[PDB]
């Protein structure tokens, strides 16, 4: 008899630990686990980081993945989008399609987003 | 010990210089004198700056405000005023 | 630092060759909005 | 506060006061230099530096040579363990009547050699000569079971051990 | 233009001659040459508005850019070395 | 611009004095680009901290932080004095392509801080880009170097102690 | 150009790069299509308009709208205050634009580098006690000292480091994974760069860092 | 041979930190365990470059023997790895040391032309398309 | 002579370079000779009782540069070395230095 059957190698992965999530990074352009409190503490501070900040530079990554989370969890935010559409000028047609998901994803589901930024 | 050999024999060599230098003059002043316990001591005049350093008392930044907005009730704006441009911008530049 | 670099755009157009001297010039105009 | 701006307020080191000799210096220092004169004396600039203990057998001018005569090995018995101290013996001089003999002693052969260098240059000594006419008379020195024998010669006869004729000569005794 | 110029005088010259040179005794210049200009092209597709479906062949513009006589006078060579 | 600099730099040589506080030059920015080079380690973040994070339900603060150690920039007898002792091991440490200015300085590295696991991987790199053959000379090199030359330097730095077996 | 030792005409494909950064110079129209930036005005100063008055202020305002064509002309220009040509003997008007280190009269009568050689680039200058190279060599010689009848020391502890800090922050800075530095690691970023570096999960606007900066 | 029994932890509760400061209770397995987990994966991460591993094969696509050689790190000389917790922060602190560090912040006659005449007086193409009588 | 100058003759003409001189170390002043410098040099080895066949040999093959005879056997050497080996040392420098070869 074979020795791990295959039986056995389920009971590995059914309680997940076959799993490296930090190669997930490299995989999608978005990835925020929040799989414990602190992270989401995490979140909040991003989201007062800009209140405050009136003049800020970005990429086209983390402007994107903010907005799929935000939409994600539901939060409602009229004060982030209008800040945050000034910049799309500068990822035209540059954007990856799993970036170019999130922020279309949000755009819908915010019921804040304007139509420029869904164009 | 050896160091503190050195600093017997090398006291007395100085010494007798004085012995057949001439005198030399001499610190009068209260102050004068405290400079020395200080310069001894290891200690420094370190109070003198902080007087000079700014606090959120003094500030003004409520006072720009103030008058901004005398200026905008008595001047006339538009987009093609020069000004209005950088005035909505300023109060942001504030309250943000 | 953010509302800084404005004035310096702003006080010029205005007689206030500094900051400061928009204070100078607003002085009483700017002494009666306060009561304490 | 004169004190303190001497850094003399607390202990301080700045004599070396060693008594380590020197030994075996300038191994590739720009060759050699041309032959002036000693003219150029020194100053006591500094209370600090000085050259007092310092031995005259370091001091010396003159350059010797250093002549192999052998190498051997010992044995020192233990409960546990024998034991070897290297060995090593050594010759040097110059021509002009410097001479000396050392004894080394060490763990390695290489260690032996710069012990041996160490006392003979303590062990120096000076023999009486002159340049002209180096040798007057004969002599006979006998240690156990050997015996040298000099006679004077106008010229130099170096037949026999080709150390000794070197021996004779990193004396200055030409004529014999 | 800047990278057709050392494409044409280095890579090509190399390129030949070390073939040359090795096939005596006994790819990535022609493709990566393609990779770059292919990159050129789509920044101007960017300012026409113009998708990359135009070709963007680069000497044809030039032309216009540069009015400029290609070679001189030889009269001012004798003039001047006079 | 060209005329600026040379004023700038001629205020520089003499206005200079002793710094009041030295903990405000921790905000000097760097060569790089504080932010060119913030763009090139922003990846860390998803990578180890996050995950750091996820084993630990718990805050972190990440240091890689250097010595206050430095190295003068002339040479001097100080180092020529190490240089002439030091010369056999030469070809030794040839074989490991090591320099000979890294390995004078990691001593003294290792006799100031005191990580053990610094000039051990010196060692390792040498004993083994070596042959066989050759351990046993390059040790008696390494005795005396220890015991002769750097035996003076320990009273000072309160340092107090060698042994290697 | 020879008396301050330049070298001869570089390679064509630096010569290529000559050709194009000529076109850029000679390429203008004075529009920010032409440059690369917009149109701006000297910022009237305090000690006076002319920027020499402060020419601090110049140098910052002139490096945040410097057009792309005038960029490298500058980094030449930058290496003439730095070329410090040494003799007893140079003419005047040449002086001007140019920095003679007097050799001592009666004086014909009268530092440390590496040994490696594979390596790619040569090093950086680390942080000194203060910028100055010859007060730096002033204090420095203070510290030094002797110990043991042969040794001594040569080296010196330091003022306390640049440092940095990011937290999640991190994010906005951070390019897309379809496109990252092959050549260039994080991790060698780290070293070759000076200072400390510091990564920490985020504070409010009242709390300090945990770990002693 | 003698018997040297264990000096380190006759020395350490009194005399001597701990490699670490931390303490815990019900989960000392955990992490005594743990620190162990992470001391190595950062010096394997560190000693060794593992940022051009994961470029190469965790990325989907759509030299070699410089990098196991490990070339670029052959001047880094780590020196420890410390660990703390208090006020629900854990931290870490890194001292490492480089015998070397490389630079990574990176034709005068055309200038002298184009400024011959004076210090503001350039020269445009504009200008020398002319050509005086 | 930029030398030979420097060395003796330079004091003579010497600037009056002002050098601010501590008061302490100008009693104990003594001008004394110490020691010379072109003999700073390492000491020499010389070993003849075990390696006395390489230095020979090596003297003899330096010897055969002269060209007394093309073929160096150790009959020439034998029969050349009882004759030289009589003279007087000045006599021994005629033969090699002040001949009609040289």
């Amino acid at each position: 008899a074979t020795f791990p059957s295959k039986e056995q190698m389920r009971f590995q992965k059914n309680m997940g630990y076959n799993g490296f999530q930090p190669n997930i990074a490299f995989k999608d352009d978005l990835y925020f686990p929040l799989d414990n409190p602190v992270q989401r503490q995490g979140l909040e501070d991003l989201i007062n980081h800009i209140k405050v900040n009136p003049n800020l530079a970005i990429e086209g990554r983390g402007l994107c993945t903010i907005l799929y989370i935000i939409a994600r969890e539901g939060k409602d935010e009229p004060f982030i989008f209008k800040e945050l559409e000034r910049h799309l000028y500068k990822f035209k047609e540059n954007l990856s399609p799993r970036l170019s998901f999130g922020g279309l994803y949000a755009s819908y589901k915010s019921n804040l987003a304007s139509p420029y930024q869904v164009s | 010990t050896a160091a503190e050999f050195e600093q017997i024999m090398k006291i007395e060599g100085e010494l007798i210089l004085e012995s057949t230098l001439a005198p030399y003059g001499q610190i009068e002043t209260d102050k004068e004198i405290e400079k020395t316990y200080l310069h001894l001591l290891d200690i420094q005049d370190f109070s003198d700056l902080d007087t000079t350093r700014i606090t959120k008392e003094k500030t003004l930044t409520e006072e720009y405000r103030l008058s901004i907005d005398h200026l905008k009730n008595s001047i006339v704006t538009k987009k093609g005023d020069h000004l209005y441009d950088d005035i909505n911008l300023f109060i942001k530049q504030i309250s943000v | 630092g953010q509302f800084y670099s404005t004035l310096e755009v702003i006080c010029r157009k205005i007689g206030a060759y500094n900051d400061v001297e928009l204070v100078k010039l607003y002085q009483f105009i700017l002494a009666e909005k306060v009561a304490d | 506060r004169n004190r303190k701006i001497k850094k003399i307020n607390e202990p301080i080191d700045l004599i070396d006061y060693s008594k380590d000799p020197e030994i075996n210096e300038a191994d590739e220092e720009a060759g050699e230099e041309d032959f002036t004169l000693h003219q150029d004396p020194y100053i006591q600039e500094d209370r600090n530096h000085g050259y007092k203990a310092k031995e005259m057998r370091m001091g010396l001018n003159d350059d010797f040579m250093i002549v192999l005569l052998d190498r051997d090995v010992t044995t020192q018995v233990t409960t546990l363990n024998r034991v070897n101290h290297f060995r090593y013996l050594i010759f040097m001089g110059n021509a002009n009547g410097l001479v000396g003999y050392g004894k080394g002693k060490g763990s390695d052969f290489e260690e032996a050699l710069d012990n041996a260098i160490l006392h003979c240059k303590r062990n120096l000594i000076a023999v009486p000569l002159d340049i002209f006419h180096t040798v007057p008379e004969p002599l006979e020195g006998h240690f156990n079971g050997f015996q040298i024998k000099i006679h004077p010669s106008r010229t130099f006869n170096p037949w026999g051990a080709p150390v000794l004729a070197s021996m004779l000569l990193l004396t200055g005794l030409r004529h014999c | 233009i800047l990278k057709i110029r050392k494409y044409e005088e280095v890579h090509l010259k190399k390129e030949e001659r070390r073939k040359e040179k090795q096939s005596k005794k006994g790819s990535q210049a022609l493709i990566q040459h393609q990779k770059e200009m292919e990159d050129t092209q789509i920044e101007i597709n960017k300012i026409l508005g113009r998708p990359i479906d135009t070709p963007v062949n680069v000497p044809e513009l030039y032309k216009k850019y540069d009015t400029e006589d290609k070679m001189n006078n030889k009269y001012i060579e004798r003039y001047v070395k006079n | 611009y060209s005329i600026s600099i040379k004023e700038i730099k001629k205020n520089k040589e003499e206005f200079f004095k002793s710094n009041t506080n030295k903990i405000l030059l921790i905000r000097n920015s760097f060569k790089t680009t504080n932010l060119k080079l913030l763009r090139k380690i922003s990846i860390i973040d998803l990578i180890l901290k996050k995950y750091l994070e996820s084993e630990l339900n718990d805050k972190i603060s990440i240091n890689f932080d250097k010595y206050n150690l430095k190295f003068m920039r002339k040479k001097r007898l100080y180092v020529k004095v190490l240089r002439r002792k030091l010369r056999r091991m030469r070809k030794m440490l040839r074989w490991a392509k090591i320099s000979l200015r890294n390995f004078i300085r990691l001593t003294l590295i290792f006799l100031c801080t005191k990580d053990i696991d610094i000039f051990s991987k010196v060692l390792v790199k040498i004993m083994d880009s070596m042959h066989y053959k050759n351990h046993r000379r390059f040790l008696y090199y390494l005795k005396l170097f220890i015991s002769k030359s750097m035996h003076y330097y320990f009273n000072i730095l309160r340092f107090e102690g060698f042994f290697f077996y | 150009s020879t008396y301050l030792g330049v070298n001869q005409t570089l390679s064509k494909e630096e010569q290529l790069d000559d050709w194009r950064q000529q076109q850029a110079l000679d390429h203008i129209n004075f529009t920010p299509e032409t440059m690369g930036k917009p149109e701006v005005f000297y910022p009237g100063s305090d000690r006076g308009p002319h920027p020499l008055d402060d020419p601090q202020n110049y140098i910052q305002w002139y490096e945040k709208h410097c057009p792309l064509p005038y960029r490298p002309l500058i980094d030449q220009m930058v290496q003439m205050t730095d070329m410090k040509i040494t003799d007893n003997n140079m003419p005047s008007y040449i002086k001007k634009w140019i920095d003679q280190i007097q050799e001592d009269p009666q004086e014909d009568l009268d530092e440390d580098l590496d040994s490696d050689e594979e390596a790619d680039m040569s090093e950086d200058e680390d942080v000194g006690l203060t910028d100055n190279k010859a007060q730096n060599d002033e204090l420095e010689q203070q510290l030094c000292s002797v110990v043991g009848g042969g040794q001594g020391v040569f080296f010196y502890r330091t003022n306390p480091l640049p440092r940095l800090q990011v937290d999640n922050t991190s994010l906005w800075s951070l390019d897309q994974n379809s496109e990252l530095p092959e050549d260039t690691s994080p991790e060698e970023q780290i070293i070759n760069c000076e200072g400390n570096i510091t990564f920490h999960s985020g504070l409010q606007d009242y709390e300090i860092p945990a770990f002693p900066e | 041979m003698g018997l040297k029994s264990l000096p380190m932890l006759n020395k350490s509760g009194i005399s001597m930190y701990w490699h670490n400061i931390w303490d815990s209770i019900k989960l000392y397995k955990k992490y005594s365990l743990s620190f162990l987990f992470l001391n190595e994966v950062i010096n394997h991460f560190l000693n060794e470059n593992l940022y051009y591993y994961c470029i190469m094969k965790i990325r989907p696509t759509d030299n070699i023997n410089k990098i196991k050689k490990s070339w670029n790190m052959r001047h880094f000389y780590l020196g420890k790895i410390l660990f703390l917790k208090y006020q629900g922060w854990v931290l870490v602190l890194i001292n490492y040391y480089c015998s070397r560090r490389n630079k990574l912040y990176i034709a005068f006659k055309k200038i002298a032309k184009s400024f011959r005449q004076g210090v503001t007086s350039y020269v445009y193409k504009m200008d020398k398309y002319k050509f005086k009588f | 002579k930029k030398k030979k100058i420097a060395k003796y003759f330079f004091q003579m003409f010497k600037k009056l370079k002002f050098k601010h001189k501590k008061y302490i170390n100008l009693i104990n002043l003594d001008f004394y000779f110490i020691r010379n410098k072109r003999f700073f040099r390492l000491h020499r080895l010389y070993d003849i009782r075990k390696k006395y066949i390489r230095y020979l040999n090596n003297n003899r093959n330096i010897y055969k540069f002269y060209k007394f005879r093309i073929k160096h056997n150790f009959k020439f050497i034998k029969r050349h070395i009882k004759s030289i080996s009589k003279l007087s040392i000045k006599d021994r420098v005629h033969f090699y230095e002040l001949s009609l070869r040289n």
